[PDB]
């Protein structure tokens, strides 16, 4: 359960500043290791962030076409693993191409989506030799990924809280005559929220409720009474105010998200390839 | 030194979830998939899925890091 | 590493256990799924009656798990003829087991491997559920489970009939078996096959009708048996009081929905009745 989970205790952070601090620390530590081992060869933390966004999109596309079909929980777990790993690690030390596949592999194991290694590597778009090489790399990085997750493998996704909120709305909020009409758009918003750092900053229930209320507002439907009376937030004014502030901050996170750009991504990929081949 | 029952008191940091036995009376089960007879034979009821969904919806809703 | 290998505790199916310093360390497909399952579930649980995972680490695919050192287990206590199991001792063991199960089920996890050798006892008499290699979350409609879980002697009739979707009953039935094993000091239903297990269950408790199990015939592996009358419970458990008989009956109800849950069992008169459960420091030490 989330309320006493390892995700809440160790992997839900206070602000975007803390995440930026962790990523900057990882980049600085790798730079120090490289300097003490042996310049424009180093990637800047914002460049690392752009590469991480690009490879999270690649992980999404990999899971979309995966056969047998991946359940959404596995995809969310893999994306969470990717984000958590690159909170404390540099893409210059471990290539995100291998790391995203390792995250998918571990997520398949953790969420009990039983697939064998040959069918996992058959989904990779490569010649056979490439598939065996990728499998060997994934096997080598599985333990490292588990270590860098601090052995915290259970990930709580917003999908079940979303379904629970839909049930509760259908049961106790008759003003919204058919809550199913809120589904599609809400799901869209969920996906957008998945592209930001909100998964490291807010609870799954908060993310799901924010998506639902954003869908309702987009449809011109006002639902503050659901929070006020149905969720009993009239007995605690500061609770309702804080929940509204959390939702507004999450919406602002979605608003200020900037997708990676193709030319910049190509330049940064060349830089990353140079950095890995030079080491 | 006799034993008296005491319910588990785990803070959920969220709205109250209705009890499992009350879900059908309160009308929640009208919006969840009915359990097949094969499901019921093994002890699986739609109340379990509804209760888990509601618990996950309300868990940690009012919690701030 | 930080831990020093003190003594060799024993081998096992999936791993090798050593006593260290005082903890216990358990050593193309990648990391073994059983160890991953144990890690992922034990990291999210914290209860006095569930084995604690203090640390984990490893190299390559090999991984070590660090647990609280457990002096013995319930099977050793049961098989120790020199140990006398009083009603208070049985009540204490049952209480700790049910408290751990109540927590686990409250977190929507089924143990699916309950048996005396998986209930460990420490130096202070605290009982802990262990061996979570088969444990799995439940309550999701769109997830399919396997019926070949739980050791056959402790397997519920619904699993033996092939149920793919089930709930807490598969644990609670096993609990009943354990209780029977505590009262008779021998396995209650020692079947050598699934058919033989079902035959023993029905010859002991009676062949269930559709009145006692409304949808029983719908299970994928359901087969018809002879209508055994069953042995009355007070015949089997002569020394058991009426409250204990009520608890045993509740644990062995054929209908998995009607079968009592951990919380319902904990609230039964037997646990609140005299005598109270033995304190952990006074429990029998083999
Ligand atoms: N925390 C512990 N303290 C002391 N002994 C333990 C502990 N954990 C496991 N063991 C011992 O190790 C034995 C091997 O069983 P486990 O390793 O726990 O599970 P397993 O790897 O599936 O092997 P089996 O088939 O259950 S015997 C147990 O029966 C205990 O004797
Ligand atoms: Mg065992």
């Amino acid at each position: 359960m989330y309320h006493n989970s390892s995700q809440k205790r160790h992997w839900t952070f206070s602000s975007e500043e803390q995440l930026a601090r962790l990523r900057a620390d990882a980049n600085r530590k790798f730079r120090c290791k490289a300097v003490a081992n042996g310049d424009p060869v180093f990637l800047e933390p914002h460049e690392e962030m752009t590469l991480c966004k690009y490879y999270e999109k690649r992980l999404l596309e990999f899971c979309s076409v995966f056969k047998p079909a991946m359940p959404r929980s596995v995809v969310g777990t893999a994306c969470m693993y990717f984000k958590r790993f690159y909170l404390n690690n540099s893409v210059m030390e471990y290539h995100p191409r291998i790391i995203m596949l390792t995250c998918a592999f571990l997520a398949c194991k953790v969420d009990e989506f039983n697939v064998s290694s040959p069918q996992f590597v058959g989904n990779l778009r490569e010649s056979p030799l490439g598939q065996e090489k990728a499998l060997e790399q994934i096997l080598e990085y599985e333990l490292l990924l588990i270590q860098q997750l601090n052995f915290h493998l259970i990930v709580h996704n917003p999908y079940r809280p979303f379904e629970g909120f839909l049930i509760d709305l259908k049961t106790r909020y008759p003003i919204l005559e058919n809550p199913e009409i809120l589904r599609k758009t809400a799901d869209d918003f969920l996906n957008r929220i998945a592209l930001t750092d909100a998964y490291l900053l807010y609870t799954p229930s908060q993310i799901a409720l924010t998506a639902i209320l954003s869908s309702a507002s987009r449809a011109g439907i006002t639902m503050e009474s659901y929070l006020s009376e149905s969720l009993m937030l009239k007995e605690n004014r500061t609770c309702l105010s804080q929940l509204l502030d959390i939702m507004k901050s999450m919406r602002n996170l979605v608003k200020k998200y900037e997708p990676p750009r193709s030319e910049e991504v190509a330049v940064l990929k060349q830089k990353l390839e140079r950095c890995h081949s030079a080491e | 030194a006799l034993y008296e029952y005491q319910p588990l008191q785990i803070e959920t940091y969220g709205p109250h979830v209705p009890e499992l036995e009350m879900l059908g009376r309160l009308g929640y089960l009208n919006h969840v998939r009915a359990a097949s007879p094969q499901d019921l034979a093994g002890g699986y009821t739609s109340s379990l899925a509804c209760h888990r969904a509601l618990q996950d919806a309300f868990s940690g809703l009012f919690w701030q890091p | 590493k930080r831990y020093e290998k003190l003594d060799f505790l024993g081998e096992g199916q999936f791993a090798t256990v050593y006593k260290a310093r005082i903890v216990a360390i358990k050593k193309k497909d990648g990391i073994n799924r059983t160890a991953l399952r144990e890690i992922k579930l034990l990291q999210e649980l914290s209860h006095p009656n569930i084995i604690g995972l203090l640390d984990a680490f490893g190299h390559k695919s090999n991984i070590s798990l660090v647990f609280d050192f457990m002096e013995t287990d319930l099977e050793v206590i049961i098989k120790d003829n020199s140990l006398v199991l009083t009603p208070s001792h049985i009540k204490a063991y049952m209480l700790m087991t049910l408290q751990g199960l109540e927590y686990l089920h409250q977190h929507w996890i089924l143990h699916r491997d309950l048996k005396p050798n998986n209930l460990l006892l420490d130096e202070n008499g605290v009982l802990k559920l262990a061996d979570f290699g088969l444990a799995k979350s439940f309550g999701s409609p769109n997830r399919a489970y396997t019926h070949q879980v739980v050791t056959r002697w402790y397997r519920a009739p619904e699993l033996l009939f092939g149920a793919r979707m089930y709930g807490v009953g598969v644990d609670m039935w096993a609990v009943g078996c354990i209780l029977a094993e505590l009262l008779l000091r021998v396995p209650f239903l020692p079947g050598d096959s699934d058919l033989d297990q079902l035959t023993r269950i029905f010859e002991t408790l009676g062949t269930p009708t559709e009145e006692q199990w409304p949808d029983m015939c719908s299970l994928p592996d359901y087969v018809t048996f002879k209508s055994f009358p069953g042995i009355p419970l007070h015949h089997i458990f002569s020394a058991a009081g009426d409250d204990l008989l009520d608890l045993i009956q509740g644990l062995f109800l054929f209908n998995p929905c009607a079968r009592i849950t951990a919380t319902q069992a904990l609230k039964m008169k037997y646990f609140s009745n005299r005598p109270g459960p033995t304190p952990g420091c006074q429990l029998p030490r083999p």
